């Protein structure tokens, strides 16, 4: 029901619901985008497509892979304007950890502080609650790689295989059938399922120049964006 | 006041003494100068006594706030950064001379902190008034990667050199041994100084003092 | 900003506060929980099921310590819980900085409930959607309290918050007594959580914390697998 | 100095199951006395006292500020205050005036509210706690009070000999001081009762 | 529609109409295009004379932010003047804190986050402006950017802002802009303006061409087209 | 904005108050509290809410709050709003003692709260206090006293008062049976247990559903006696004995 101003601002409705935040859950879905993260091994893989509709539009200034710190990278879904302002806080408060505390921030600690900023916009009124979504990767020593995910509601969790954007319900259903026989994830088993999930949910079987791949691995812990040549190397490697 | 620290092959041994004076009069014969920070980090205090006490309790409260929010063991470099950033803000008005030591995942770490905010990572340090005497024992007899009882013998030797210098102690040499798993804390480790016996009769009589007015108030 | 500064809560003509009664509905539709005060300890238990087989279990915890002898659980919505947890951490240290002594569990609930009072009266903010259960064994006797989003608090022997709480309220009344052991209290705390659980209960579906006089302690899944190992 | 503006002497001493505290009575400016009934020992709950010495302004000021915080503590909690808890309370109050400090040195003496365990401590003018097992002293004539207590103190003493030891320690040391005297009041407390006595001292 | 009052409220399907309403206020303004060659950026603005009493150079839409940065605004002219003073003030603090010229990739981020902040609160409204940013350097080359009223900012090779946003970029993309010099670009910009509705149903107009690149040694200034008048001599020959 | 605000401050066209009359009616749908003067004492009585059999009651007092040293208060209304007023009121009575070193004389403590409780009906758009509460105490100037706080800020010094819509028939009973002049403690306790027999509809007056606290000026101490549940029992059976005399007339 529409009681008082529950359909307009962040107050409680009857039956304990509140609508101005669960309207932001499908504020992501106007992007026309889907992002997939897979953790299987001593590595971690982001994969996300680009959508270039214009030849006048550039190629290097389209990338949704964002480098927070040298060991932490992220991908953004949802609307573009709220996405880049969310990253400005993530770049800022990752450096305040290094200044105040003297060492590198864990990927688990950073996803708390980002979701706590999205808390107050739900708590306080007249403050628009940032309709975008963030997925993190990184390497923790003595803990392996991790994949986290933040919500506009302020809810976070960590989990192994991630979908976002428009097509979560079709991709997460594919990955539970994928991750039930926990086979040997060997840094190319991870990349192949990262492609073949998105290549069957969208069902495109696409050219080598429409996606990005972010990677981090226990050997070279720096965040690393793949080259169009070596993206093509993994793409023809699954042509069987 | 004489405090000292050392890093042996597995951990850190700290040492201190048990005298606080006011002017040139011994106020306390048993004072604790080794302060708790975390279950792996301890800190020895020197300088103004109330300045070191109120500083070492605040930062120990923040690390308990930090590690319980984080969910893992603290780092010695975190307590290093909190102390030198606080003491720089007061421009050296708070007189605190600290020896910071603990064992992290990365291993043992020993620091020395001056009241203006300058920090030094060193394998062995001395602070306090008798720090000149204790340092001469180190440089004569320090060697890298000592054993357990070899390092404990060096610190109790170095503290005792400051005790037989002026502003020494009523003599209860303290030790705090920090290792990778085992934690020790020894208040009466060495008592070299004893008080002599009283050879006189001082029989206080039951009624040898005149009383003007008495008053009785029961309780429950 | 402007500085609007007006509260979103006024009286009904009948005399009830409308938005506080709506916030209890979001509490009752949360994850179920149960807390039992035994003769030598306090037992907390909760219901932690993931929506998928993908979600890791070593990331987010339900039983959460405040001091080394005080824990705290909840039944409501997720992200509002972590606000007052971090609020109660900084509040409990301020008692220790003044008095050099760990805070008693009665004094902590005096101040946490005042924080939840402040979002009900002040301007433009909404009240909480999280009720709590606060535990601890201070000065011999253990304690078990419950605070609501209105700002009040109580003192229970055994209670249950979350979904199907009226069924667990009658079940704890028909099963609890004057005294038990702590090891007997966990047995009647899963059997009241098995009332409203799903078809499978493993070491990762439930999550249990205890309060001995030795301090606060939450249980690893090794004990919880060994505890539900055919002992009901 | 500023501490030597009004004089004073506060002594506490631990016995077997009991504890005693004593102070002087003289109030005055630098060389001129005013009165001989200046209170320097204040009750803070039963079986737990406090003594103050130093500048006579901060004696009456801190004893009212501490009473302000004690009554608010004993109403939020139904229990009484522990002797360790009061020492942390006073050290907080003195450290807030870190650079505007009060000119006094408190002495706390009392028993445990549950058991019979005595407790003595003293603080500096900025709040350094210092617990002992035999005696604590504070005031202008401090060095004379160390000379009497180091020679007369015995470990396990009945309330008879404990009164006679703290009497001879206060009379012989304050008579050596010039700006302290004009009467000595002695409080001796125990589990069952509280005894207050005044002594016959030199009135010069 | 209805809930479309504040900028801090969501629709039941998940978009903010107050941002949507301000976008098509830029649509009613006249066409301003931008293009870059291999060694420079060439601006161009179709600007119409109000009645007759305009004094030939008033209220221009080719601003000058920095030594090498200028704007090509379109929309509400008064709202663009206040926004141009932000970019003048932002580039001054980068000089005073770092000692060198502002990069255009960093300048467009600082402006777009400032435009983003007026799309979140109920006290203020979103801007009604869209504009261009062109610069040239020897270590970075030429860049060309694009900022909408929502705050999305990324790079193009060519663009148009106004009524004929689609009708201009149809014939921009049939140019070999990757290898031309920006002296040959100037005679090609003027025909793009004069094809699409210069004075057909309108009354009159006047062409303005801004200019930055290698020939100006990094300076930004208006063309010396007054000299030799070659833009109109070459574009008016395209009548048949 | 403007369309999101509550009124809380606007007169009626006839002149009455819109929100203040609402808060004075929610207190009537709450617990029951009363007091009674004596020649050498004063007492309070209270009604237990939530008498469910899985509670602890470890506070030794729920309705009564011993506030300074010689004063206490009952409470009625919103229990969540009530804790703000008590922590302030103990803090008003304690800064007075810092200022004069004399206890607060039991009237200007009440006016200090009644100015705070009033001020939310005036300036600032805020919710008023839905709490009325009693007062007991002793001073040098008048002695034993009762007072009656209101959400409006009005107070009155009563000899025997109670709560309204919950127990409004008690006020009609107190005018019939409270005799002026002699009102001593054993006469006042037996009068109080007679009143709660009718108002609380639970038969036989179970002792877990009541709460009684007293105050006697005793040898210069002014003790505040919250009497335990063991002597509530024989106080009920004394009133239960009075039925046997009440049936002799018929």
């Amino acid at each position: 029901s529409s009681a008082g101003f529950d359909r307009h601002i962040t107050i409680f409705s009857p039956e304990g619901r509140l609508y101005q935040v669960e309207y932001a859950f499908k504020a992501i879905n106007q992007g026309g985008l889907t992002s997939v993260a897979v953790r299987g091994k001593d590595c971690a893989v982001i994969v996300t497509q680009k959508k270039v509709p214009d030849k006048l539009l550039d190629s290097s200034t389209v990338t949704h892979l964002f480098k927070i710190t040298e060991n932490i990278g992220c991908v953004m879904t949802g609307m573009t304007a709220d996405s880049r302002s969310q990253v400005q806080r993530a770049r800022y408060e990752a450096a305040n950890w290094k200044y105040k505390y003297g060492y590198e921030i864990p990927v688990d600690m950073l996803c708390k502080r980002i979701a706590d900023i999205s808390q107050v916009y739900t708590q306080n009124a007249e403050m628009r609650p940032l309709g975008c979504c963030m997925i993190l990767i990184g390497i923790d020593e003595e803990q392996g790689p991790q994949v986290y995910k933040c919500d506009p509601a302020g809810y976070y969790c960590g989990f192994k295989a991630t979908a976002a954007g428009v097509k979560q319900t079709e991709s997460t259903s594919f990955l539970e059938k994928k991750v039930k026989k926990k086979f040997d994830w060997t840094f190319e088993q991870t990349v192949e399922t990262a492609i073949t999930c998105l290549s069957t949910v969208l069902s495109i079987d696409f050219k080598p120049s429409e996606i990005e791949v972010g990677v981090v691995t226990v050997e070279n812990p720096k965040f690393r964006i793949l080259t169009e040549a070596e993206i093509d190397a993994h793409l023809v490697a699954l042509a069987e | 006041t004489t405090i000292a620290g050392v890093v042996y092959k597995d951990g850190i041994v700290l040492g201190a003494d048990t005298r606080a004076t006011e002017g040139m009069v011994v106020a306390d014969k048993n004072c604790s100068k080794i302060h708790f920070i975390s279950p792996n980090i301890y800190c020895c205090g020197a300088g103004t006594a109330a300045d070191t006490d109120m500083t070492t309790q605040l930062i120990s409260s923040n690390l308990e706030l930090h590690s319980l929010s984080t969910g893992r063991l603290p780092r010695v470099v975190t307590a290093n950064r909190m102390l030198k950033q606080m003491l720089f803000r007061y421009q050296g008005y708070i007189g605190a001379a600290l020896v910071l030591g603990g064992v992290d995942v990365t291993g043992p770490h020993l620091y020395s902190i001056y009241p203006h905010g300058s920090t030094d990572k060193l394998p062995y340090v001395t602070m306090g008034s008798g720090s000149l005497a204790a340092m001469a024992v180190f440089e004569d007899k320090f060697r890298p990667d000592m054993e357990e009882e070899e390092a404990k013998n060096l610190v109790s030797e170095a503290i005792a050199a400051g005790i037989f210098n002026d502003l020494g102690s009523g003599s209860n040499i303290d030790l705090c041994v920090i290792s990778k798993n085992k934690l020790d804390f020894l208040r009466p480790y060495t008592v070299p100084n004893k008080k002599g016996t009283r050879l006189g009769r001082y029989r206080c009589e039951k009624g040898t003092t005149a009383v003007l007015t008495e008053k009785i108030t029961p309780l429950e | 900003e402007r500085g609007y500064s007006f509260s979103l809560t006024t009286f009904s003509p009948s005399g009830k506060l409308v938005q506080i009664e709506y916030a209890l509905a979001a509490v009752a539709g949360g994850a179920p929980s149960v807390g039992i005060k035994a003769a030598n300890g306090v037992v907390l238990a909760t219901e932690k099921k993931q929506k998928s087989i993908l979600y890791d279990e070593r990331s987010v915890h339900k039983v959460e310590p405040i001091t080394k002898h005080i824990g705290l659980v909840y039944s409501g919505m997720g992200p509002d819980y972590r606000v007052l947890v971090h609020r109660a951490r900084k509040l409990a240290q301020q008692y220790y900085l003044v008095y050099q002594e760990p805070i008693p569990t009665a004094q902590l609930v005096q101040r946490v409930a005042s924080v939840m009072q402040e979002y009900t009266q002040s301007g433009g903010v909404r009240p909480f959607g999280v009720s709590l259960l606060i535990c601890g064994w201070n000065e011999g006797r253990p304690y078990l309290f419950q605070s609501d989003p209105s700002g009040a608090y109580f003192a229970w022997k055994a209670t249950a918050m979350g979904k199907n709480y009226v069924n667990g309220k009658t079940f704890l009344e028909k099963r609890y007594n004057e005294d038990l052991e702590l090891e007997d209290a966990i047995h009647t705390a899963i059997l009241t959580l098995k009332e409203s659980f799903e078809g499978q209960m493993t070491e990762d579906n439930i999550e249990v914390g205890i309060c001995n006089e030795a301090g606060f302690r939450r249980l690893t899944p090794t004990e919880v697998k060994d505890y539900l190992a055919a002992i009901a | 100095s500023i501490m030597s503006y009004n004089g004073g002497a506060v002594m506490a001493m631990k016995g077997k199951n009991c504890v005693a505290i004593a102070a002087d009575r003289r109030f005055g400016i630098q060389a001129q006395m005013v009165t001989t009934d200046f209170q320097k020992i204040f009750p803070m709950g039963d079986r737990l006292y406090i003594g103050l010495a130093g500048l006579a302004t901060d004696v009456q000021t801190v004893a009212q500020r501490l009473k302000f915080r004690l009554n608010l503590y004993e109403l939020k909690e139904g229990r009484q205050i522990k002797p360790y808890t009061l020492m942390s309370m006073v050290a907080n109050l003195l450290y807030e005036k870190r650079f505007g400090p009060y000119y006094t040195e408190p002495v706390i003496a009392g028993l445990d509210p549950k058991t019979f365990k005595p407790f003595i401590c003293s603080l500096d003018l900025i709040g350094c706690p210092m617990v002992t097992d035999d005696f604590v002293v504070s005031g202008t004539c401090a060095e004379q009070m160390y000379g009497m207590c180091e020679s007369l103190w015995e470990p396990n003493m009945d309330p008879d000999h404990l009164f006679e030891t703290i009497s001879q320690a206060m009379l012989n040391a304050v008579d050596r001081d010039a700006v302290s005297g004009m009467g000595v009041i002695v409080h001796i407390i125990e589990k069952d009762k509280i005894t207050t006595r005044t002594l016959k001292a030199r009135m010069d | 529609t209805g809930y479309d009052l504040s900028a801090s409220t969501f629709s039941p399907d998940g978009r903010v109409f107050q941002v949507e309403y301000a976008m098509k206020a830029v649509e009613n303004s006249s066409t301003a295009i931008g293009i870059r060659c291999k060694d420079g950026v060439v601006f161009g603005v179709e600007k119409l004379v109000l009645s007759k009493l305009y004094e030939e150079g008033s209220n221009k839409r080719l601003f000058n932010v920095d030594r090498h940065v200028g704007m090509a605004v379109a929309g509400l002219l008064a709202d663009a003047r206040s926004l141009a003073d932000i970019a003048r003030e932002e580039a001054s603090n980068f000089r005073s804190n770092f000692g060198y010229n502002i990069p255009l990739k960093h300048l467009a981020d600082r402006v777009a986050m400032y435009v983003h902040a007026y799309t979140l609160y109920s006290a203020v409204r979103p801007f009604g402006c869209s504009f261009m940013l062109g610069s040239y350097s020897v270590n970075d080359g030429a860049q060309l950017y694009m900022i909408d009223p929502s705050g999305v900012s990324y790079g193009y090779w060519g663009c148009a802002i106004g009524k004929a946003r689609q009708a201009a970029k149809t014939e921009i993309e049939k140019l070999q802009m990757k290898e031309m010099t920006c002296r040959d670009i100037v005679k090609e910009v003027a025909k793009i303006i004069y094809i699409v509705h210069d004075e057909v149903k309108d009354k009159a107009f006047e062409l303005e061409l801004s200019w930055v690149g290698e020939l100006t040694n990094g300076r930004h200034e208006i063309v010396p087209k007054d000299i030799r008048e070659e833009a109109e001599k070459y574009a008016k020959e395209s009548l048949k | 904005s403007r369309r999101y605000d509550s009124r809380t401050t606007i007169f009626s066209p006839e002149g009455r108050l819109y929100q203040v009359e609402y808060a004075m009616e929610a207190i009537g749908h709450a617990g029951t509290c009363l007091g009674i003067l004596a020649n050498d004492g004063v007492l309070l009585a209270a009604e237990r809410r939530n008498i469910h059999k899985l509670l602890d009651e470890v506070f030794f007092s729920e309705k009564i709050y011993k506030l300074n040293e010689d004063m206490a208060c009952s409470v009625a209304g919103i229990t969540s709003d009530a804790n703000v007023l008590t922590n302030e009121l103990r803090l008003i009575a304690q800064r007075y003692l810092l200022q004069y070193q004399e206890p607060i004389p039991c009237e200007q403590l009440v006016t200090a709260l009644c100015d705070i409780k009033q001020a939310y009906t005036q300036f600032g758009g805020k919710r008023p206090f839905g709490v009325s509460l009693l007062y007991i105490g002793w001073d040098k100037h008048y002695g034993f006293q009762l007072y009656q706080s209101d959400p409006s800020g009005n107070y009155g010094g009563w000899k025997a008062t109670c709560i309204g819509n919950n127990s409004a028939a008690a006020v009609s009973m107190l005018k019939q049976d409270y005799k002026e002049g002699e009102m001593t403690l054993k006469s006042a306790l037996a009068l109080a247990i007679k009143v709660l027999n009718k108002t609380m509809d639970v038969s036989k007056l179970s002792a877990e559903k009541v709460e009684i606290a007293t105050l006697t000026r005793e040898n210069g101490k002014t003790v505040i006696r919250v009497l335990k549940q063991k002597e509530v029992e024989q106080l009920i059976k004394k009133h239960e004995e009075e039925e046997a005399k009440a049936e002799r007339e018929k």
